[PDB]
């Protein structure tokens, strides 16, 4: 029984765990894994939660009955948990509805205060102007705060805590189209765990929005805040969008902090930021926003300048240290941001859908078309990294081999991700029949180093 | 020599590890992955040898020459338990009068899995008169144990 050896090592992860559960058709196997799950760190399952839960929607009812157990058992843990299931289910069925009704039978305020913030967006589809839509929602907020605080918190969160003000005033509609996303800024109070405490007391010149940093927008919030006194207090900014399918974002995100693993571990200089994703239903979701950072687009546009005036400016001279770091994180982050459009097929890449970060990282977002559906290095870019035959050039191009390299070295686990979500998706970017081909052939694991190399420099020519 | 040559059934819903409670016992071995079967060793009972024949299925030569009966049921699965009843009738009209039962309950390891109380089996126990002991093929806990008691109270 070499099988049970495998399991009972301690090679045996939660990865390897889905794999097995994943193809194993041994009713004694999967009964055995779902029984290992218990036995694994509350945190490192949730990370794999979005696939198990497609898992027992669109398999085999053999898979779901030897993953439900361990669901309900976080369910009746957590509250949180309990909400995120019952989101996930519904948003990916098109099974488990039963089970989602069952969860929602304590979640009445937190589902209120979504439904709250997702029909304000819709209100906002009559008002054609950026401008008006911002005016009602920062009087259609100010309306949230007369049934606050309230047993509500934000997902998003990477802690657990209560939702006590909304700063109406500092939110803003973020672009013009019919079902526009709201940026709102939320106080909350943290707490050791939100499944023991009750929400926290009520308490009844500044206002004022600009555009500024976070740490000074935190300043100006909280001193006008009247629960801004509690060393408790801290701020949160999430995207609510009521109108788009952000599980597509999700899955990117679940890839990026894969990628993010794995040249952590290979050791490979390289930068990226996911972005905290968040799934309320097919139609709408959330997005936990990277403050201090705006699109290239509306930073060329407020200051007219080209990206290497603004970095000079903003930063230094290419002699000042202070640029040299700032040139540094601009090159690392291009540069794993190039493997993560490459290996994801990323399309609809233009400066609108890239962000830029005080420090001088490059962050891409909205990650709709990739891999299977669909409807580059410009020269503004390369400047910035010192031109073609800079030698921070050569560097940027010298990461992408170590990263895709050590990509290759992990190929595997990264796969796994996409391969289990397109179980029984409607979604685009499994359109092709064969998607996961150009997936796992685009790492090239029959490549030798050498060609590897080629590959590298071939396709950073195409870039341009 | 061996003194006496016993005979014990293991009966049961398909997929609760009777054969591999066999295998265990016998051969210590188990296998997750996966016609009617018997295997036997022998064990020293009272000062005395004993090969216990241990029968496996997938009807009355089955119970046939029965001395002792072993239910075995799922621990994870509550229906594997309920046909217990179901599977005493099978005694009932097949079995030996005489032939003492001990009910098994196996896969005791899936122990986030549990779907049968291992106090309520035991009661069952008591209400039928039966010897109760709760097993696994997969770490051997309770394993020899419950041949060895079978055995034993065989007499
Ligand atoms: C899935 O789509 C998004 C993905 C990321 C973000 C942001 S936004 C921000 N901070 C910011 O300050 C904003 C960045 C540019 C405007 C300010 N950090 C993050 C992670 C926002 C959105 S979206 O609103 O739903 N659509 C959108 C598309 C293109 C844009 O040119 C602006 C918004
Ligand atoms: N986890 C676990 N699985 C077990 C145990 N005992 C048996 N199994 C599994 O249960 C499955 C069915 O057992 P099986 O050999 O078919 O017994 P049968 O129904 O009497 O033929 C096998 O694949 C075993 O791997 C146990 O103690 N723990």
């Amino acid at each position: 029984s070499w099988l049970l050896r495998l399991f009972e090592s301690k090679l045996f992860d939660i990865s390897m765990a889905i794999s097995y559960l994943y193809n194993s058709k041994e009713p004694g196997v999967q009964a055995y894994i779902g029984n290992r799950l218990f036995c694994f760190r509350n945190e490192d399952v949730d990370f794999y939660l979005p696939q198990l839960l497609n898992m027992y929607i669109h398999m085999d009812e053999d898979v779901g009955d030897a993953i439900k157990p361990y669901i309900v058992h976080r369910c009746r843990q957590s509250i949180n948990f309990s909400l995120q299931c019952a989101l996930l289910l519904g948003a990916y069925s098109s099974r488990g509805t039963k089970l989602r009704k069952l969860i929602l039978s304590r979640l009445a305020p937190e589902r209120e205060f979504i439904k709250s913030l997702m029909a304000i967006g819709k209100r906002l589809a009559t008002l054609p102007t950026k401008e008006q839509k911002t005016q009602r929602l920062i009087s259609e907020l100010s309306l949230l705060n007369h049934k606050l605080p309230a047993r509500v918190w934000l997902p998003t969160a990477g802690f657990d805590h209560h939702v006590v003000r909304v700063p109406h005033t500092q939110a803003v509609v973020l672009n013009s189209k019919d079902k526009a996303p709201y940026l709102i800024y939320v106080e909350v109070l943290e707490c050791e765990n939100f499944d023991t405490t009750s929400v926290p007391a009520r308490i009844p010149p500044s206002a004022v929005a600009l555009k500024e940093p976070w740490q000074e927008k935190v300043r100006r919030i909280r001193e006008g805040s009247p629960y801004g006194h509690l060393p408790n207090w801290r701020l949160l900014s999430v995207i609510v969008k009521c109108g788009d399918d952000l599980r597509q974002e999700l899955l990117a995100f679940q890839v990026l902090k894969q990628l993010q693993s794995i040249w952590e571990q290979e050791r490979v200089p390289l930068w990226i930021k996911p972005y905290k994703i968040l799934v309320i239903s097919a139609d709408s979701g959330m997005i936990e926003p990277v403050v201090n950072a705006v699109s290239i687009h509306q930073v060329k546009k407020q200051s007219q300048l080209s990206l290497l005036d603004y970095f000079l400016q903003e930063h230094g001279s290419y002699t000042t240290e202070a640029f040299l770091s700032a040139q540094r994180n601009f090159v690392q982050s291009c540069a794993g941001y190039c493997l993560v459009c490459y290996l994801l097929q990323v399309k609809d890449r233009h400066n609108g859908n890239i962000l830029l970060d005080a420090e001088g990282h490059i962050i891409h977002i909205d990650f709709g078309f990739i891999l299977s559906s669909s409807p580059k290095l410009t020269t503004e870019f390369v400047d910035v990294m010192g031109g073609l035959d800079g030698d921070m050039f050569n560097y940027y191009k010298m990461l992408m081999l170590q990263g895709l390299i050590a990509a290759r070295k992990h190929m595997d686990k990264v796969v796994q991700i996409v391969e289990i979500m397109q179980q029984g998706s409607q979604l685009p970017c499994f359109h092709g029949s064969s998607t996961i081909r150009n997936l796992k052939e685009r790492f090239h694991m029959s490549m030798t180093e050498e060609q590897l190399q080629l590959l590298v420099e071939q396709m950073v020519d195409g870039s341009m | 020599e061996y003194d006496y040559l016993f005979k014990v059934v293991l009966i049961g819903d398909s997929g609760v590890g009777k054969s591999n409670l066999l295998s265990r016992f016998t051969r210590n071995e188990f296998n997750l992955e996966s016609g009617v079967e018997f295997a036997t060793r022998s064990i020293q009972v009272d000062g005395k040898t004993i090969k216990a024949q241990i029968w496996d299925t997938a009807t009355s030569a089955y119970y046939r020459g029965a001395v002792g009966a072993l239910l075995v049921y799922d621990i994870a699965k509550h229906l594997t338990y309920e046909n217990v009843e179901r599977w005493l009738k099978e005694l009932r009209d097949h079995a030996d009068s005489n032939i003492v039962i001990m009910l098994v309950g196996n896969k005791s390891d899936l122990r986030h899995l549990r779907a049968v109380p291992t106090d309520e089996a035991r009661a069952f126990a008591e209400k039928n008169g039966l010897s109760f002991i709760e097993t696994s093929a997969l770490d051997s806990t309770n394993v020899e144990a419950a041949f060895q008691t079978i055995l034993t109270e065989i007499y």
